[PDB]
């Protein structure tokens, strides 16, 4: 039974290979006193008296010791397991700094002492888990959101776009644009609440100008939220408002392309050869993409942008928040894999440097 | 008649998350 481990700036996902989904979903944190530390839910059940430390940031691992208590929160209080008994697979960035998956790999052997491992780019995992090999995905979670085209298992790097704006962005407007209305977002709390009016009742709009003008003329995009003591209150065109960001990075005071340009424009970086096959495998993932709507607007705008004869097919799958995951789960259980781990013996002779040679 | 190879043609025939055992998440998101 190998292990999964996708870590986001977010989000840690683990589980076992094999599985549907991951055991355990619990925030990438590690919280001070305002015992020691608290590390990923206790944290966040304690988020009025600690501050909390995110070691990943845009999702690179940035704070290593914090990493560690991640890493070993999900080994032995999430999954418990020992690690010396389970090869584990781990999920990176793309164009995660070359020193950083070595010491990933170094901690992993060295610290934790697994038998084997490996580190796999999270939008290729995605991919995979769309039984796809070639194709173009966009990855959108908590901090980061990018473009990676990807042929026959390889990204492509030349061509990786992006957007450094993502759902903790999306939240944070959200909040900011709710107050404006006459609410009140202050607290960690209410911060809380934003994030699940967000999850739960956020689209994006087919058209932004149309959609502004049915709100303002009927109540018929309003929506009700119960919050947690019990009032009640209206939701209106902020419900996509807050996600036309995405499309229009400006609303929060960034000039970056939205996801469209950048998916285009990552595109238009690859070999004319096989860019009909990155329009028509256009695979989205994290969960920054859940948003209902998001599909239909993509391929209209992207159409807007390509070809008039080319086919343009966005995929969307249901379970995209965990594709990540999946794809791990997928690959780590494959017959096939079993030569591809980086084994303790192999860590012995070569170092930390063999994941250069055998993840790529 | 590379090892990448099968690997590619066992991800596309894989059946998907459909193979997986049905397993319970603790989300705690
Ligand atoms: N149904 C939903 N609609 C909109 N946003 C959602 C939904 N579900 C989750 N999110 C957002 O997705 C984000 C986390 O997704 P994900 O786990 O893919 O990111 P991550 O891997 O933690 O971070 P990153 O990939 O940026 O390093 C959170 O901001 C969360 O609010
Ligand atoms: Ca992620
Ligand atoms: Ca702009």
């Amino acid at each position: 039974t190998a292990l999964v481990c996708d870590n986001g700036s977010g989000l840690v996902k683990a589980g076992f290979a094999g599985d549907d989904a991951p055991r355990a979903v619990f925030p990438s944190i590690v919280g001070r006193p305002r015992k020691d530390s608290y590390v990923g839910d206790e944290a966040q059940s304690k988020r009025g008296i600690l501050t909390l430390k995110y070691p990943i940031e845009h999702g690179i691992i940035t704070n290593w010791d914090d990493m560690e208590k991640i890493w070993h929160h999900t080994f032995y209080n999430e999954l418990r397991v020992a690690p010396e008994e389970h090869p584990t697979l781990l999920t990176e960035a793309p164009l995660n700094p070359k020193a950083n998956r070595e010491k990933m790999t170094q901690i992993m052997f060295e610290t934790f002492n697994v038998p084997a491992m490996y580190v796999a780019i999270q939008a290729v995992l995605s991919l995979y888990a769309s039984g796809r090999t070639t194709g173009i995905v966009l990855d959108s979670g908590d901090g980061v959101t990018h473009n990676v085209p990807i042929y026959e298992g390889y990204a492509l790097p030349h061509a990786i776009m992006r957007l450094d704006l993502a759902g903790r962005d999306l939240t944070d407007y959200l909040m900011k644009i709710l107050t404006e209305r006459g609410y009140s977002f202050v607290t960690t709390a209410e911060r809380e609440i934003v994030r699940d009016i967000k999850e739960k009742l956020c689209y994006v709009a087919l058209d932004f100008e149309n959609e502004m003008a049915t709100a303002a003329s009927s109540s018929s995009l309003e929506k009700s939220y119960e919050l947690p003591d019990g009032q009640v209150i209206t939701i209106g065109n902020e419900r996509f408002r807050c996600p036309e960001t995405l499309f229009q990075p400006s609303f929060i005071g960034m000039e970056s392309a939205g996801i469209h340009e950048t998916t285009y424009n990552s595109i238009m970086k690859c070999d004319i050869d096989i860019r009909k096959d990155l329009y028509a495998n256009n695979v989205m993932s994290g969960g920054t993409t859940m948003y209902p709507g998001i599909a239909d607007r993509m391929q209209k705008e992207i159409t807007a942008l390509a070809p008039s004869t080319m086919k343009i097919k966005i995929i969307a799958p249901p379970e995209r928040k965990y594709s990540v995951w999946i794809g791990g789960s997928i690959l780590a259980s494959l017959s096939t894999f079993q030569q591809m781990w980086i084994t303790k013996q192999e860590y012995d002779e070569a170092g930390p440097s063999i994941v250069h040679r055998k993840c790529f | 008649p590379s090892l990448h190879d099968a690997l590619m043609e066992a991800i596309r025939s894989s059946g998907g998350r459909e193979r997986l055992r049905k397993v319970t998440t603790n989300d705690r998101s």
